[PDB]
């Protein structure tokens, strides 16, 4: 009941991270109130070639 | 009054070029190894 | 011959014959009509 | 351990070693100085007067090149003494301390200094 | 001694501490994220830089930082 | 003329340097026979360097005091004086190509974009989608301009990743 | 004492353009295809590099004699 | 667990020497000492360059700087699944015993460890350089 739904494609916000304004697809929220519950995965990999991170609720919107 | 000797060159090149350099790298090379109290 | 032509597709395989399409076709221009300085 | 060899552990190279001066203990800094000092000294002054600036010159040949042998070991007394100074500022043989380089700094001076003299004597 | 710093981003991989080659890190409890446990770093001292930790870290960014800083001879890597 | 120039038909140094160039080729020939295979390479060469300083002068080009063409590159001092087909007419002949071969890039790169997997579309290229769109970009001046218009051309400076400033 | 002879295998591999269609079939690294360049340079780094593609040694004396 | 003592007469493997071991840093700094039980005599590979067997039962090592312990007990570990462990020991006789620290390999999350240099923030959160100048040295913003 917490995050957005699984595969539901969001974007980032999170100045640091490699996906910065781009869009990934949600792959589960966790509900045990951990400090970044989002994980999402991206077709482009970054520079150390993973594909998948972690992010807090407020870091990630819907598309649009 | 200013014109320096004849011989000045004869002293000044060999005390800055060869003699003034040992002392300086001498006290600088004692510096550098000197340990703190 | 599904893969062979998709081994000529491949993008060495392309670059090379569009670039000696590419190069003959100039080299022919020139041959034809040689030492092009100005429109004119 | 460390690689055993013969040229590292040998009976004949050991007991060399043990009787250059900068291996016999017991001996005075100052006098293990001089001994070292005349050795180098002498040998010092062969190469400047054969193959200096002044070689082909018939007698001042000898003079200047043992005079440039006699400065270089001034030059080296500096160093030996400047390295005293620098390692020996706070163990077993007296030579490793500030006071034992400090006399064998100066022991050098003197048997060098006589080396080089010794060696011009030897030719005139 | 270099500065090794561990972000509240760890996910308990455990890969830095695998990959350290001299014993820095360790892994401790924690309740901040799903493997309940974070990266720790109590030896720094015998940190050399190499970066190996930072290689092995999955998150984006890095949740552990290495900030070389003053030589010694455990951080310079030396024998002799 | 222009700049102090004049036009290599009515400079000297032009026309010495012609002689200059025939003189080495001719030297060359009287070492072979009249129709050798080599001999006719000569005669061949030297027809084209006739052609060619005759060409040259009847384009009306400008001579320096070196006898050489020289290009005029401003706009209005070429259509003044009849220079345009220097530098100004193959200037738009360049951008036309220049823009068709990267319309025709973008317009595939935009087109794969939608399968499945895109990556494995550029190292193997899709020989027939590249050629429908090889075609297509002759009116790429229209069709580059519309999309500028409808503002489709460029993307929201919202949808681009940045770094930390 | 092991003799001396010939000795080979029948029709180890099939002639066929399939892999010529899918770069990187040698490598399992390079095998899912690309997702940045670094991806085409390591194909040709890696392509004679023969000992690290397989641990045989059968199959990598066999590439070597006909290479 | 209790941290274990060192024994100065825990056997060495059979290894001829080399001209990659301790040097007089040994004698006037430190050295590090790496012991462990050997299930059967094997050959392994020195750290310091060339092939050692190791007896059955005790054995020990020494080693010119840490990093050279940690590679050895990486090799013992991966592929002889023994379970090593070493020491720094100074020159004046004392013996500091470390890996593993609590007994248990870092790897392994185990009770008791408390946390150190750990930032409860992420690296986009540090404070700008200008805000941490003039504090007396050179200092980084993740520092404070
Ligand atoms: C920064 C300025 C400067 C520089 C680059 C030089 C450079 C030189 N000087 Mg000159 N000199 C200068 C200022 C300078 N001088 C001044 C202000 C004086 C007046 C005291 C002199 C007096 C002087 C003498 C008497 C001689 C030189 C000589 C030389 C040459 C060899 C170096 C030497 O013996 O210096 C010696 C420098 C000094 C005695 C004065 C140094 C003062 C500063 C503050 C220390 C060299 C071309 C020699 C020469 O011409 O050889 C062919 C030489 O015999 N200089
Ligand atoms: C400005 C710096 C400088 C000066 C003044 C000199 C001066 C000299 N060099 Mg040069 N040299 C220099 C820099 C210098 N060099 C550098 C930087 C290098 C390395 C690139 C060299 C490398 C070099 C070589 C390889 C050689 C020279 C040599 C010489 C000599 C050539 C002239 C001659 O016939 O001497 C003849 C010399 C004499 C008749 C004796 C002069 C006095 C001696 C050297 C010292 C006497 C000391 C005294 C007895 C006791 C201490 C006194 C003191 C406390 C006041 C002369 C003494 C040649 C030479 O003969 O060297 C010995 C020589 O072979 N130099
Ligand atoms: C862009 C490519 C291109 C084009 C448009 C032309 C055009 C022309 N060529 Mg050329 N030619 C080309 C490439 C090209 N060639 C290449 C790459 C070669 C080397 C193999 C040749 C070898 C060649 C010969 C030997 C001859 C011509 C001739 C001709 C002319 C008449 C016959 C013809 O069209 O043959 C088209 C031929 C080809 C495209 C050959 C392609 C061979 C493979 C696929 C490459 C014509 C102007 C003839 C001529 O002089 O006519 C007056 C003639 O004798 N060409
Ligand atoms: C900045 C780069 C540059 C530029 C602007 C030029 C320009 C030119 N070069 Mg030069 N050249 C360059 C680099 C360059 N070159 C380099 C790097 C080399 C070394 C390899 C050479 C070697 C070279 C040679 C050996 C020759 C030239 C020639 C030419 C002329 C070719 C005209 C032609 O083919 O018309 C052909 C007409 C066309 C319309 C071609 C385009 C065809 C498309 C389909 C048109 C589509 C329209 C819509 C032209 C003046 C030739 C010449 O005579 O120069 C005076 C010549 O012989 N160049
Ligand atoms: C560049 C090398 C070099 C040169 C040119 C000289 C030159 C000289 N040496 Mg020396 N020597 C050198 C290096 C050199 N030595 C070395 C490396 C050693 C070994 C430590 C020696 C050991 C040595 C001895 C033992 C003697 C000489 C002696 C001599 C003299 C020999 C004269 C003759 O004609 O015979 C001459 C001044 C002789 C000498 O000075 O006699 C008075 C002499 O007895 N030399
Ligand atoms: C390595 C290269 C080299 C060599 C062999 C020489 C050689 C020479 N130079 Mg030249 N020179 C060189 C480089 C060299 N130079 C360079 C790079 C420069 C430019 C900076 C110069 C500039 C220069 C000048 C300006 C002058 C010379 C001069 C000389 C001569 C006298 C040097 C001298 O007094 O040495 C003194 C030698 C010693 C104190 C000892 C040398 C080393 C000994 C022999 C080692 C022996 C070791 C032993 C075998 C070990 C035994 C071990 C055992 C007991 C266990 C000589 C022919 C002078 C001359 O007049 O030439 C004609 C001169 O004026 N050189
Ligand atoms: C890259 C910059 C540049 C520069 C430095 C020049 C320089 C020049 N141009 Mg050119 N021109 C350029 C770009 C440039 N032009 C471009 C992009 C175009 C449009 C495709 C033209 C179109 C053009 C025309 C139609 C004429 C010139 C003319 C001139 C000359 C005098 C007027 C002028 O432009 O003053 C300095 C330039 C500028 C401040 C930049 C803008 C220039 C505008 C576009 C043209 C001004 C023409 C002017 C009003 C004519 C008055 C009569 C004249 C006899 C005094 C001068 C040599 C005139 C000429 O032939 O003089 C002999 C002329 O009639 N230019
Ligand atoms: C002389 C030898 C020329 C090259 C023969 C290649 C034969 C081959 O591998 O065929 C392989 C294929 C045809 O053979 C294919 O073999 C496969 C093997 O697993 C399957 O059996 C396919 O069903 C079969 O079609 O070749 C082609 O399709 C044509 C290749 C191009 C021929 C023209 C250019 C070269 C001349
Ligand atoms: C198909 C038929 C093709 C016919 C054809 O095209 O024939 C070639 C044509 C016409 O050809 C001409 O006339 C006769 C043939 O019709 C002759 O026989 C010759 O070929 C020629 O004189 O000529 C050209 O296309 C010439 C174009 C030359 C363009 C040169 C540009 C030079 C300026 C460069 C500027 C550089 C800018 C950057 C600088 C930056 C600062 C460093
Ligand atoms: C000259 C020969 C050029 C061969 C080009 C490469 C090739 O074989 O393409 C082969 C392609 C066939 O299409 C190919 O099919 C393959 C099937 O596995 C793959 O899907 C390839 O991606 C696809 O390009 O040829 C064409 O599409 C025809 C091109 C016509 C070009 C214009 C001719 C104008 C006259
Ligand atoms: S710092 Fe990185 S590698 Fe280490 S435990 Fe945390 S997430 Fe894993
Ligand atoms: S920099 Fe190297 S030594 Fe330091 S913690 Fe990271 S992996 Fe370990």
């Amino acid at each position: 009941e917490v995050g957005p739904k699984r595969g539901s494609l969001v974007k980032i916000l999170r100045p640091e991270s490699y996906w910065f304004n781009q869009v990934g697809k949600v792959v589960s929220v966790d509900q045990s109130g951990v400090r970044y519950p989002v994980v999402v995965r991206f077709e482009n990999q970054n520079y150390a070639g993973v594909t998948t991170n972690n992010y807090a609720l407020d870091e990630v919107v819907a598309a649009k | 009054p200013f014109v320096p000797p004849s011989w000045a060159p004869s002293v000044f090149v060999p005390l800055t070029g060869l003699v003034l350099p040992a002392i300086a790298m001498a006290t600088l090379f004692v510096y550098i190894e000197k340990e703190a109290p | 011959m599904k893969d062979f032509t998709t081994y000529l597709s491949t993008a060495p395989v392309i670059a090379t014959i569009w670039f000696t399409f590419t190069a003959g076709l100039l080299i022919e221009i020139n041959r034809y009509f040689p030492d092009p300085l100005v429109f004119s | 351990g460390m690689l055993e060899t013969p040229v590292t552990s040998a009976p004949i190279v050991a007991t060399y070693l043990s009787n250059l001066p900068a291996y016999r203990t017991g001996v005075a800094p100052v006098l293990r100085g001089v001994e070292i000092g005349l050795a180098h000294g002498f040998l010092l002054a062969g190469p400047f007067i054969k193959l200096g600036p002044l070689r082909n010159v018939p007698e001042t040949a000898e003079i200047a090149g043992s005079l440039s042998a006699a400065g270089l070991v001034l030059i080296l007394a500096l160093c030996l003494s400047i390295y005293g100074s620098a390692q020996f500022q706070s163990a077993r043989d007296p030579l490793f301390s500030a006071d034992g380089w400090s006399e064998f700094a100066a022991g050098f001076l003197v048997g060098g200094e006589a080396g080089v003299a010794w060696a011009y004597v030897c030719t005139q | 001694a270099h500065i090794v710093k561990i972000y509240d981003t760890c996910i308990g991989c455990t890969q830095c501490v695998r990959a350290c080659p001299l014993d820095v890190l360790e892994m401790v409890p924690w309740d901040g994220c799903k493997a309940s446990q974070m990266a720790s770093a109590p030896r720094t001292e015998d940190c050399v830089g190499c970066k190996r930790c930072e290689t092995a870290c999955p998150t984006d960014f890095l949740s552990v930082r290495v900030y070389l800083g003053s030589e010694s001879t455990r951080s310079m890597g030396l024998s002799y | 003329d222009i700049a102090g120039l004049t036009p290599c038909s009515e400079s000297k140094a032009y026309a010495k340097l012609e002689k200059k160039e025939l003189k080495t080729l001719e030297k060359r020939l009287k070492q072979y026979e009249a129709d050798s295979a080599p001999a006719v390479a000569l005669k061949a060469t030297m027809e084209r360097t006739k052609a060619r300083f005759a060409n040259y002068a009847k384009a009306g080009l400008l001579c320096g005091n070196d006898g050489l063409p020289h290009l005029i590159a401003d706009p209005g001092l070429a259509l003044k004086y009849g220079h345009a087909g220097e530098v100004f007419i193959p200037t738009f002949g360049f951008l036309y190509v220049a823009g068709y071969i990267g319309y025709v890039g973008r317009q595939y790169l935009i087109a794969v974009k939608g399968e499945a997997k895109p990556t494995d579309k550029e190292i193997i290229i899709d020989v027939p989608l590249a050629t429908k769109l090889a075609w297509q970009g002759a009116g790429w001046p229209l069709a580059a301009v519309q999309e500028l218009q409808r503002g489709t051309l460029l993307e929201k400076e919202e949808n681009i990743t940045v770094s930390p400033r | 004492a092991k003799k001396v002879k010939i000795a080979v295998d029948r029709n180890p591999v099939e002639t066929s353009f399939e892999k010529w269609a899918k770069p990187g079939h040698f490598s399992r690294t390079l095998s899912k295809g690309p997702n940045t360049t670094t991806w085409i340079w390591n194909l040709h780094a890696d392509a004679h590099d023969f000992d690290s593609h397989t641990s045989d040694l059968e199959e990598i004396s066999r590439k070597v004699f006909s290479a | 667990w209790t941290v274990p003592t060192l024994n100065p007469d825990t056997p060495s493997p059979i290894f001829g020497g080399s001209t990659g071991g301790l040097l007089r840093k040994a004698q006037t700094e430190e050295f590090y000492v790496i012991t462990w039980e050997a299930k059967k005599e094997q050959i392994f590979e020195m750290p310091t360059g060339g092939a050692a067997i190791m007896r059955q039962g005790p054995n020990l090592l020494k080693f010119g700087k840490k990093e050279q312990c940690l590679a050895l007990t990486t090799q013992l570990r991966n592929k002889f699944k023994l379970t090593p462990c070493f020491y720094r020991v100074f020159p004046d006789g004392k013996v500091q015993y470390l890996h593993p620290a609590d007994g248990v390999y870092p790897e392994k999350v185990n009770a008791g460890r408390v946390g150190a240099n750990q930032n409860m923030r992420r690296i986009g959160q540090n404070v700008n350089p200008i805000k941490v100048k003039f504090s007396g040295r050179m200092m980084s913003p993740a520092e404070i």
